[PDB]
């Protein structure tokens, strides 16, 4: 009948604790017993793995469906959790009253074994960890004021954390969905699409315009928070809200009307940052939200479902080719439909790129009311967001393989695209391995020129700003047509998107907050190392997706799978050949690239941006300005930046910053650790088990659960995985504590 | 270039030949087992080197053991 | 249509007759070049390479070097142009003798030991010259002004 | 055809550490190590393809084949042995009105083709024969 | 690790001040800091953006060894 | 009598033309789409099919493959470059696996891997333990 | 050997780069080499030791020679 219908099964699986009780019952391997070591281990690395377990789409998709469910589960308990440290064990009130003295903590330590130490004296009568992730200020822009309403919003997620895990329970025990439903992208889009964020976006619009927007403009004025009405007030007297915003007394008649206009009060386009608290115009968000509902409720109107009118995906996807790509985007639409790691692959990288947007985006417009002089939160912020990004995009890689290895079919795809590129591998790989080549020499050359140069005596010949300099003309000019944007290619705009492009210095209580951000040599030789380190990371991962199945090494790749440890000592040497070593290779790399871009963030807003302005036009930069001059030698960046900046965590013992220094200091272990897991092999490992176990047995006892090595590949797993906590946490205690110091 | 050599611990179980990447490996009559099958090596001027028919062996010690040795373009595997 | 088809229409060579591989523009361009050219003899091939390749090397070192600012830079610069084109004549004999061997008989193909000596020769007197051509053009640089 | 052809190459087997020419040889007769691309109207690899108007893509242009006919002599050159090894145990076992060894293999091959022949028990073969 | 129990202990003999070897040396704390840290400042400046002395070459061959080390990697 | 494929820059080299190559010829009763070894998707003509590559390997790779069609006539050859040509497999017309009386052993030692000689028992002889 | 590693067939007749590394680095195992007797072992093994007694002799006469020539000894 209808092309859209929904079904379910019920009574799918039975719920009973018999199978807890059995370990390693998803796997017909594992399901027979423990006879070594690497049962334990391989019981939980294939525990997720659904096709493995399987060879049903639909019952694997019925997994995912309920999986999710429990992800979702744990972020509203995660939420609610803080919500709740926010009403039982915060300054938020006092902050709120004094946003630019207190310093926002919502974590307080027991009293236990001079652990007290780690309870600062932040401020507002209140001792406590100073936290960064940014939550007081969400709350102050959503009209909080007080914790009562922190306490209910946490119930709130609690409540909404055991529906879901019931749903999980529900749909998978009770309602299964069968394949065909899964099978419905059209559908799910139009709904995403339009529900998801379209009505999502109204509400929340919804909320700014009534709630937010009112509040926040009496906190600013300066009303008590106690004095402000409570927000049902507002949603009832209509005559309230017409004081502040004089356009409500003509109510909804505007808007049913084509007079949109009226609505100028609290629908605007100011652009720039509001100069008592240095965060957006809330009015403009209120806009944006309003303007992207639209937008996205009537792209959700694009498919077809189940009323003739609308598009097909297969059609428009089948229509698009061309003469140099043979059947073109065939076959497309069959893998993106029957095949999960596919669709995984094209959404993982999609959200890791958001969020590395959001990073940049979130800094040159702070969004939040008094976020852009905690610099603290600010470089919090802009690094986790910039490592989640990291990730997933290596991820999206990974699953593209584990596709190509596991549900590529050569039959579906003849003469498509993706056979085509599979044809001219050797093409893709080769030329991007020369374009890596080059910019890695020239750009890193460019590095170690200067500091040639400087020790020889001769820094007129080094590539400076005062010397042979290499400015970067292009992004120089971009900016400048965004300084003049407003005004003229956007008329109705009252000012920059951001101060970055150009502008005047935002501050807010005697420090900078926003000021416009000159490129000059040193900008340039960094941005090209970038691209060196981005670059690279894409032919690791590429060569992997793209030879996952064969090479003219092993011809057979394929059917050795997506994880094998090698082929044999053979053939001059085959380890680590797998689509899944250079996902490992590829980790070190983005790891590498992402800790270049956090350092050229806090080096360059410390030294151009941040920093404290007098009342006359007198601007303190927190490092003086040193990244023009020393950030272009390599020196440069061990001596004015990592030596100078790490004063603070090697100097914090004895403050409520010692933990950072004591996690600086672990961090450094843990990767180190990590280097004789990534440099030995298996062979000696077990060798040396041997003659432990004599020990056991001389003494009449031994496991029946032999004791062994662990594999190649979780040698390398368990290498790279402390490598990139040590890493990550050593720069993570670094910026903390520095920044504590700064704000 | 490499050498295989098969001992009289085999059981010809024919594993090691149906794992031969480049067929060097065969199965020949003979009596010392109850399969009346013994393994041989006659075209070892085409081993890579891969130990996948020493991985294959199911005796307690391998009765079929590779010794890498003088490398040709054969057993380097270049296609080029 | 389709504009990438096998290379000499055989299915399993390792390569693709595309537009950039095969097009009337990169056909004309390296069928007449000194290295491809029909008719040029070893030596000749040589001097038209070398004459190309010195007259752009002195550049570099000219506007870039150590003594870039001195009134005796073009000067310097001309010698260290000179000096690379040494060292590549030394890459280019020793490449000789390796691939050719000791003793020829063919003659007349770029490919031999005889022909390839003749070849390095006209490299090196091609690129010096060149590079000397371009002292005396970069002495004085004309503004075209009327 | 010579069947020495790959065996009578310059690999000189060291003592010790090498398996040796094993059953068709080592290493190719030819020496990889050639030249490289020349000027148009010009050779490099001795029995080189001409490049015609595109010498540098000269090695894209095959020269080296197999003929379908030839295939099918190398096939019976090289299984010469076994087939003889085949027909011989076939003749021993008291063939019914035998006539010669030669003979026997023709009438067992006209039928059953030459590989069946080859991949036949005396036993089906006698079978077979016993007309 | 024996190298540096030498070089650190002598440091602070002649420096005149043995107390700080005494007392930072029993935490790893006293030893990236009052030594790794504190006594790098001459060679992480031979060469700076204000000029150089004859620590120069001692300072670039600090950081070629650093470079080597992590390619080795 | 070559299959049906478009091309591919995974194709064969000059050694293929100055040292040594190979090839796997095969006869199907359909034409289906098979993968390639050297990347890439073809169809199988119905009836005789030929196809060239570099390494031996390449080739059985393919035979596997094969296999699992259905198709078990499938002859590797290897081609000199003067033109030579060398039956390699099946080597006797019975695969490998199955036991075919006429074939001798060759590389067999009559004892258990651990009955080898000392290595310093044949010092400065030349020979290894286990070829001695 | 005809080749590099005149010391070893199997390095020599390899087709690769490997011939010219493996070659260097196993030039001073002279008890591997193709065709070694004891007696000539032992005699370059004592030969060889005279050349490194002649390096580190040279290596003091260059301190004291330059030294003397570009120091401050006095
Ligand atoms: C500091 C350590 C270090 C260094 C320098 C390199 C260097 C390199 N890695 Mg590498 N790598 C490292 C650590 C390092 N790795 C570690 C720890 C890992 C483990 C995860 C890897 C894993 C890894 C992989 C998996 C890949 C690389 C790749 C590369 C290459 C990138 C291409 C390039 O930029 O060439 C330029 C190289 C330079 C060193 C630039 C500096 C050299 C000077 C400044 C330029 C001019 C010098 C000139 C050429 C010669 C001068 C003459 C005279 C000095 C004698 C390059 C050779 C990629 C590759 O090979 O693709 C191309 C690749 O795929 N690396
Ligand atoms: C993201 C979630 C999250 C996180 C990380 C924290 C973290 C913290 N909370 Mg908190 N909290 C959360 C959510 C969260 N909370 C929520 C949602 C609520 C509302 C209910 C609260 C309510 C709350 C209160 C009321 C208090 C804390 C406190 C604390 C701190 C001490 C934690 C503690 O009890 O240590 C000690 C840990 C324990 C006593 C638990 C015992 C350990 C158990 C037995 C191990 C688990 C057994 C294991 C799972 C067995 C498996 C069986 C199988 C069936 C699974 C710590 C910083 C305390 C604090 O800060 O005091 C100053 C405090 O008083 N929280
Ligand atoms: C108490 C209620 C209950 C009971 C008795 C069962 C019982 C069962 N479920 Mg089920 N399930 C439930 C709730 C329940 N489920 C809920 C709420 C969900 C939604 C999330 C699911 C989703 C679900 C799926 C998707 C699958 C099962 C499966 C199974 C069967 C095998 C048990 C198993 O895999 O051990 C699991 C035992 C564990 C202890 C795992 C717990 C892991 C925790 C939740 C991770 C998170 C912990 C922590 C927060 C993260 C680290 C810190 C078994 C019949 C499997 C099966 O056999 O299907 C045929 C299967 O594939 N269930
Ligand atoms: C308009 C209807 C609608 C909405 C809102 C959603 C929303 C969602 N779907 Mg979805 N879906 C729909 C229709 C819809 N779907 C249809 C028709 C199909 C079949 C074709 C599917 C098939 C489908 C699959 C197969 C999957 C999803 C998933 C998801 C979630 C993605 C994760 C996320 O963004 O977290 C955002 C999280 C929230 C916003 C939390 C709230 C979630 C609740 C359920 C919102 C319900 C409305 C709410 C009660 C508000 C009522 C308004 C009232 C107050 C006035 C998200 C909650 C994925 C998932 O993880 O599911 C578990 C997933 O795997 N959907
Ligand atoms: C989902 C979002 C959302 C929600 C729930 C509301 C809800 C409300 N709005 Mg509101 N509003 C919204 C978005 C929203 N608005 C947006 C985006 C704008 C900008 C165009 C406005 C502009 C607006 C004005 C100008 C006024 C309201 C008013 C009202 C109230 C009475 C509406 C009415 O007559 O009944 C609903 C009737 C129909 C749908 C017909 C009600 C509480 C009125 C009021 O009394 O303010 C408190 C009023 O004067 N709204
Ligand atoms: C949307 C996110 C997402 C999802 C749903 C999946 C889902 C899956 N991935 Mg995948 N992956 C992702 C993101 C994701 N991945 C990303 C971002 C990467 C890049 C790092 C990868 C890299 C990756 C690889 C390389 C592989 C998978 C595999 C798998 C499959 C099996 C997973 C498994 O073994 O479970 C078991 C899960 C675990 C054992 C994880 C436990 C957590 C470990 C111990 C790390 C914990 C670190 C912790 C945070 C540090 C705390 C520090 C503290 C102690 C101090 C499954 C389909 C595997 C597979 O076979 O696919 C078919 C496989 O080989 N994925
Ligand atoms: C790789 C990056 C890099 C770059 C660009 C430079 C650049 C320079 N260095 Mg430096 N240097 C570097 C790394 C680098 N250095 C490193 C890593 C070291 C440490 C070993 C040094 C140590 C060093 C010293 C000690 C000195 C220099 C000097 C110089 C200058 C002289 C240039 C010269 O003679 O080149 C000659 C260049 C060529 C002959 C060829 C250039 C390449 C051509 C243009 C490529 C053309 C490609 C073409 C477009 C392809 C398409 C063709 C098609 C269209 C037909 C110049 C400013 C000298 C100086 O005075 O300093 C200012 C000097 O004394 N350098
Ligand atoms: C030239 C003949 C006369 C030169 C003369 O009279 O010197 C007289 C002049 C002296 O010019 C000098 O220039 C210096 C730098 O500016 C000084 O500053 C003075 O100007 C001046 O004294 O010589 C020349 O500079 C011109 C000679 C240019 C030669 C052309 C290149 C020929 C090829 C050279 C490479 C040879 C290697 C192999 C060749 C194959
Ligand atoms: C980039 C320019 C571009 O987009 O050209 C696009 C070019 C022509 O595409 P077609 O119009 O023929 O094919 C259309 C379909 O692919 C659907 O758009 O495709 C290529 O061949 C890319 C070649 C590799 C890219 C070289 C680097
Ligand atoms: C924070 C949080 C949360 C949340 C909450 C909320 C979110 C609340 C709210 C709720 C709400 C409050 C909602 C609302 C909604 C509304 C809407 C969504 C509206 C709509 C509209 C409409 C539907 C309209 C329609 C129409 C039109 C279009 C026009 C004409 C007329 C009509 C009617 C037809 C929770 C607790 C969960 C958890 C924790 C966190
Ligand atoms: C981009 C492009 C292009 C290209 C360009 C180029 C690449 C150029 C180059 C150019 C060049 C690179 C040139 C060269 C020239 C050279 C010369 C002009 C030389 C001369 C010499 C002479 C004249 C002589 C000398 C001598 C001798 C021989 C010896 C004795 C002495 C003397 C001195 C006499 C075109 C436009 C096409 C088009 C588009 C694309």
């Amino acid at each position: 009948s209808k092309n859209v219908q929904v079904f379910v099964e019920k009574d799918a699986v039975e719920t009973s604790f018999a199978k807890w009780a059995q370990p390693g019952h998803f796997s017909r391997t594992l399901a027979k017993g423990p006879k070594t070591t690497t049962w334990i281990w391989n019981l939980h690395a294939d525990a997720h793995d659904f096709d493995s377990q399987t060879s049903s789409l639909e019952e694997v998709s019925r997994k995912i469906f309920s999986a999710h469910f429990g992800q979702l589960a744990i972020i509203f308990l995660w939420i609610s959790g803080m919500h709740f440290h926010g009403a039982y064990f915060s300054n938020y009130s006092a902050w709120l009253t004094d946003p630019i003295s207190i310093k926002q903590s919502s974590q307080v330590v027991w009293p236990i074994v001079g652990q007290e130490i780690l309870n600062a004296d932040v401020g507002g009568n209140f001792q406590g960890i100073q936290t960064t992730s940014g939550w007081f200020q969400m709350w102050r822009a959503e009209g909080i004021t007080s914790e009562v309403e922190l306490y209910w919003t946490a119930i709130g997620g609690l409540a909404m954390s055991a529906i879901m895990l019931f749903a999980g329970w529900f749909h998978y025990h009770k309602a299964a969905p069968k394949l065909e439903w899964f099978q419905n992208a059209e559908s799910m889009m139009n709904h995403h699409l339009a529900g998801l964020l379209g009505l999502g976006c109204l509400s929340w619009s919804g909320h700014q315009i009534h709630i937010a927007l009112p509040i926040n403009k009496l906190l600013d004025a300066g009303v008590s928070p106690q004095e402000i009405p409570l927000p049902h007030e507002f949603l009832i007297n209509r005559d309230l809200m017409a004081q502040l915003y004089p356009s409500f007394s003509k109510g909804l008649a505007p808007f049913f009307g084509g007079n949109w206009g009226e609505y100028s009060d609290f629908l605007t386009f100011k652009g720039g940052l509001n100069p008592v608290t240095g965060g957006l115009w809330l009015s403009d968000i209120a806009h944006h939200h309003l303007a992207l509902s639209v937008l996205f409720i009537i792209a959700g109107h694009m498919y077809r479902t189940n009323w003739g009118i609308g598009h097909n995906m297969k059609e428009i996807l089948e229509a698009h080719k061309g003469p140099f790509t043979g059947e073109g985007h065939k076959g497309l639409y069959e893998i993106l439909t029957t095949s999960w790691h596919a669709q995984l692959a094209i959404n993982l990288a999609m959200m890791g790129s958001l969020s590395i947007i959001v990073a940049h985006h979130m800094y040159a417009m702070p969004p939040y009311p008094y976020l852009a002089t905690d610099y603290a939160t600010q470089l919090s912020l802009f690094t986790h967001h910039m490592w989640i990004g990291g990730f997933c995009v290596v991820g999206g890689a990974a699953h593209g393989a584990i596709f190509m290895v596991r549900d590529y079919t050569p039959a579906n795809n003849y003469n498509n695209l993706l056979d085509r590129v599979l044809r001219h591998r050797d093409a893709i790989i080769s030329h991007l391995n020369w374009v890596c080549i080059f910019l890695g020499c020239h750009a890193f050359g460019f590095y170690i020129h200067n500091d040639t140069m400087r020790a020889l005596g001769r820094p007129q010949d080094m590539f400076s700003d005062k010397a042979i300099q290499l400015q970067p003309i292009f992004a120089q000019w971009i900016q400048n047509i965004h300084l003049l944007a407003p005004g003229t290619t956007a008329p109705n705009a009252l000012a920059t998107t951001s101060y970055a492009f150009g502008g005047d210095v935002i501050e807010v209580g005697g420090k900078i907050a926003m000021m416009p951000i000159k490129l000059g040599t040193a900008d340039f030789m960094v941005h090209h190392i970038h691209a060196f380190t981005i670059h690279v990371t894409v032919l690791i991962l590429l060569k992997g997706v793209l030879y996952a199945r064969s090479s003219k090494l092993i011809p057979d790749k394929a059917n050795l799978g997506f994880r094998f440890p090698c082929d044999g000592p053979g053939r001059g040497g085959t380890c680590q050949s797998s689509s899944w070593d250079h996902v490992f290779l590829g980790l070190f790399w983005m790891y590498n690239s992402i800790s270049v871009v956090i350092f050229h963030f806090s080096w360059k807003m410390q030294s151009d941006v941040w920093g404290t302005i007098t009342p006359d036009g007198a601007i303190s930069h927190i490092t003086g300005g040193n990244f023009a001059q020393s950030s272009i030698t390599i020196n440069g960046w061990l001596r004015d930046f990592l030596w100078s900046q790490a004063s603070q965590v090697i100097q914090s013992y004895g403050s409520a910053s010692s933990a950072y220094g004591l996690i600086f200091l672990g961090a450094h272990f843990i990767w180190a650790f990590s280097l004789m897991f990534l440099f030995s092999g298996r062979g000696y490992w077990q060798e040396l088990i041997e003659s432990i176990v004599w020990a056991h047995n001389k003494l009449n006892f031994a496991p029946t659960i032999q004791p062994r090595a662990l594999s190649i590949t979780q040698g390398r797993a368990v290498g790279l995985a402390h490598y990139l906590l040590g890493g990550i946490g050593t720069t993570w205690a670094f910026f903390l504590a520095r920044a504590i110091s700064i704000t | 270039s490499h050498t295989v050599k098969i001992y009289d611990t085999c059981i010809g179980c024919t594993q090691c030949v149906r794992a031969c990447p480049t067929d060097v490996l065969e199965m020949v009559p003979w009596d010392g087992c109850k399969s009346g099958q013994i393994a041989s090596s006659p075209r070892v001027e085409d081993c890579v080197g891969c130990k996948r028919c020493e991985t294959a062996c199911p005796t307690d010690f391998l009765s079929v053991r590779v010794y890498l040795g003088a490398e040709t373009t054969r057993s380097l595997g270049l296609a080029y | 249509a389709n504009f990438i088809k096998p290379y000499n229409d055989d299915p399993f060579v390792g390569h693709l007759a595309t537009p950039i591989t095969s097009s009337s523009l990169t056909r004309a361009l390296l069928k007449n070049l000194p290295a491809y050219r029909f008719g040029l003899t070893p030596l000749l091939r040589g001097l038209e390479i070398g004459l190309a390749h010195g007259y752009f090397l002195i550049g570099p070192f000219a506007q870039l070097g150590p003594l870039r600012n001195s009134d005796i830079g073009l000067l310097a610069g001309f010698l260290s142009t000179i000096g690379l084109i040494l060292i590549l004549t030394l890459g280019l004999t020793i490449y000789g003798a390796a691939a050719f061997g000791q003793e020829k008989s063919n003659g007349s193909e770029l490919q031999t030991k005889k022909s390839w000596d003749q070849f390095k020769g006209g490299f090196f007197v091609g690129a010096c010259g060149s590079a000397g051509f371009a002292f005396i053009c970069l002495s004085s640089i004309p503004t075209f002004a009327l | 055809v010579d069947l020495d052809y790959g065996m009578k190459n310059s690999y000189v087997p060291a003592t010790g550490g090498d398996g040796g020419q094993g059953q068709f040889g080592a290493q190719s007769p030819n020496d990889w190590r050639v030249a490289g691309t020349s000027p148009v109207g010009e050779t490099s690899y001795a029995g080189a393809a001409d490049g015609g108007e595109e010498p540098w893509f000269a090695e894209a242009i095959s020269t080296v084949s197999l003929d379908l006919q030839k295939a099918d002599e190398t096939l019976k050159a090289f299984t010469k042995d076994a087939a003889a090894f085949k027909i011989e145990e076939f003749a021993a076992e008291k063939p019914y009105g035998f006539t010669s060894s030669d003979a026997a293999m023709e009438e067992l091959v006209g039928k059953l083709g030459y590989s069946k022949f080859l991949e036949m028990s005396t036993k089906q073969l006698m079978k077979t024969w016993g007309t | 690790w024996v190298t540096f129990y030498w070089h650190w202990k002598h440091m602070t003999i002649w420096g005149g001040n043995p107390g700080q070897f005494d007392e930072s040396s029993n935490y790893i704390m006293g030893w990236l800091r009052d030594y790794l840290w504190l006594n790098s400042s001459p060679l992480i400046n031979g060469y700076n953006p204000f000029g150089m002395n004859n620590l120069s070459v001692w300072s670039w061959m600090f950081l070629f060894g650093h470079l080597i080390w992590a390619t080795g990697f | 009598p070559f299959p049906t494929f478009g091309g591919s820059t995974g194709g064969w080299l000059r050694a293929a033309e100055v040292e040594e190559k190979y090839a796997i010829t095969w006869t199907s009763t359909k034409e289906q789409i098979f993968e390639m070894p050297t990347g890439g998707a073809a169809i199988m003509r119905n009836g005789e099919n030929l196809l060239y590559l570099a390494r031996k390997e390449q080739c059985l790779a393919l035979s596997t493959q094969l296999r699992t069609f259905k198709i078990n006539d499938y002859k590797i050859y290897r081609i000199f470059p003067s033109g030579e040509v060398q039956y390699l497999h099946p080597k006797d017309g019975v695969f490998p696996e199955k036991v075919n009386p006429g074939r001798t052993s060759v590389n067999s030692r009559g004892f258990s891997i651990g009955k080898n000689p000392n290595p310093a028992s044949i010092k400065f002889s030349g020979i290894t333990t286990y070829e001695s | 050997a005809t080749k590099f590693p005149k010391f070893s067939q199997a390095l020599a007749q390899d087709p690769a780069t490997r011939r010219i590394w493996y070659g260097i680095a196993t030039a001073h195992d002279l008890e591997a080499h193709d065709g070694m007797t004891e007696e000539n072992l032992y005699q370059k093994i004592f030969a060889s030791h005279f050349g490194h007694l002649a390096i580190i002799f040279l290596w003091t006469s260059g301190n004291l020679f330059h030294v003397a020539w570009q120091g401050n000894f006095e």
